């Protein structure tokens, strides 16, 4: 129960076709008649449009009929559901729209709720439905280091969504590139913890923060079309954060949020808590709640790791319809400058701190480490300041010869920069 | 047979002071 030829499909309106591609799945969707919608993102007629490593729902706004090819699926197993929810969705936009058009700065909106609740999805959507009608540029905020979104795992960022997001795309879309491609890219700001779990570094983690925030905010004074399109803010599981919610109350200081939105129920004991810890800041006029948004399922880690090393791979070499050429290089021990931050698992208690990296294979082999502005020379403090430049692969470490084998995503030489080992590990 | 690559990221300053528009026109 296979197949490799183009099938069928008629999608009524107001459901969702359920995808859930697993691993080397790859899936080709071609549109006759009718609107479809990836996270708000509106499928062409007659473009094709391809899928891997994926799982997500295309939309239908309009009766759509389609064709797909995929070996891994058939006609008997295809899963379309309605979607009760969309509504929730459509709200809020044209609220958030009204704000943009009237209020003298747009409005700069956080999203906070349980596990899989739908937070990114809602973000992702949002953002499309922003540069629908009048053409805004709202940034895009991720807090969530272990979801890539524009760049590798292990960031934080803020992006100016510009045009379109690649649909085919989990990461959303890519940054931008030497050449030509097919859509518009992003150029983003990224902020590096580096670190798998935020609990592993908190003090670091909100470090990130206050560093985002501020440029943030140096980028909204200089900029009128982002600064009038406002901010959409998305964290992390609120079961990661603290008990008494202070992260999100930093989160609101520092990126100077005046809406919230929580995905639960009226009766769970979040919605009470956040108008209780929220409201004397924010006035309770400004918290909104949404009620379990459809289709959105629990993801394993198996599933988030799968993510991630597609991410890795995307930053270096592009996707299946923008190839794009990285540059490897050998370099010596004494050309390289690596710190490594404080952690729960090295140095029991978190801090905002660097430690130099001695050079061995298990230390660096297959290492991304992110690459900064600041003088090979430079202190710790200046370091842990510093912007980001991008991220390099160690993908060898010969202890014999003493040399390293790295990875650059742009050509050239290496920088003379101090550099950050991150705790993301790639093999090609 | 043409190339083309990722580009490094901006300086705080260089981002602050960019116009997506230089993208988009
Ligand atoms: N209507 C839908 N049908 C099927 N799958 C969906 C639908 N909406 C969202 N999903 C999928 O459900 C999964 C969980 O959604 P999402 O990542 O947005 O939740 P989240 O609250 O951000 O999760 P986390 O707490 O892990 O950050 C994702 O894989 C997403 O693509
Ligand atoms: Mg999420």
């Amino acid at each position: 129960t296979g197949d490799n030829e183009w099938h069928k499909l008629v999608i009524p309106k107001g459901s969702d076709w359920q995808i859930d591609l697993k691993a080397e799945g790859k899936l080709i969707v071609k549109v006759n008649s009718g609107i479809v919608e990836i996270f708000g993102t509106e499928l062409a007629v007659d473009d094709e449009y391809t899928f891997q490593n994926w799982k997500f729902p295309i939309y239908a706004v309009e009766e759509t009929e389609l064709l797909w090819k995929c070996p891994d699926l058939t006609t008997n197993t295809i899963t379309v559901k309605p979607n009760h929810t969309m509504k929730y969705i459509y709200n809020l936009h044209f609220m958030l729209e009204k704000i943009r058009m009237s209020n003298f700065e747009g409005p700069r909106v956080v999203i906070v709720g349980g596990s899989q609740t739908g937070k990114t999805s809602l973000s992702r959507t949002l953002c499309s439905y922003a540069l629908k009608f009048n053409a805004y540029q709202p940034l895009y905020i991720n807090l969530d280091p272990q979801q890539p979104i524009f760049t590798v795992p292990g960031c934080i960022s803020a992006t100016p969504i510009s045009d379109i997001l690649d649909a085919q795309l989990p990461t959303w879309g890519q940054s931008l590139t030497s050449g030509a491609t097919l859509l518009h890219n992003k150029q983003p700001m990224v902020k590096n913890f580096g670190l798998e779990r935020i609990n592993e570094n908190k003090d670091l983690y909100l470090e990130c923060i206050s560093q985002l925030g501020q440029v943030v905010g140096q980028r909204l004074h200089l900029d009128p079309q982002v600064r009038r399109s406002g901010c959409i803010v998305d964290t992390p599981s609120i079961s990661q954060l603290d008990e008494n919610l202070a992260e999100l109350h930093h989160i609101i200081e520092k990126l100077n949020v005046n809406i919230m939105l929580v995905l639960c129920s009226e009766t769970d004991p979040l919605w009470e808590k956040v108008k209780k810890t929220f409201g004397p800041e924010l006035g309770n006029n400004n918290i909104f709640f949404i009620p379990k948004l459809d289709g959105v399922s629990a993801v394993d880690d198996v599933y988030k790791r799968s993510l991630q090393r597609t991410s890795i791979r995307e930053y270096f070499y592009g996707s299946l319809d923008t190839a794009l050429s990285p540059y490897a290089i050998g370099v010596d021990y004494e050309d390289l400058t690596i710190w490594k931050p404080s952690n729960v698992f090295d140095n029991e208690v978190g801090r905002v701190e660097l430690f130099p990296v001695t050079i061995t294979p298990s230390n660096l082999q297959h290492a991304i480490i992110a690459i900064t502005f600041a003088e090979r020379r430079a202190d710790q403090a200046t370091v842990i300041k510093s912007p980001i430049l991008g991220f390099a692969l160690i993908t060898e470490v010969n202890e014999k010869r003493r040399k390293l084998r790295v990875l650059l995503p742009v050509p050239g030489r290496l920088p003379s920069k101090a550099m950050i080992l991150t705790s993301y590990r790639y093999l090609e | 047979k043409n190339i083309q690559s990722r580009n490094w990221y901006l300086s705080d300053s260089q981002w602050a002071a960019f116009k997506d528009d230089e993208i988009t026109s």
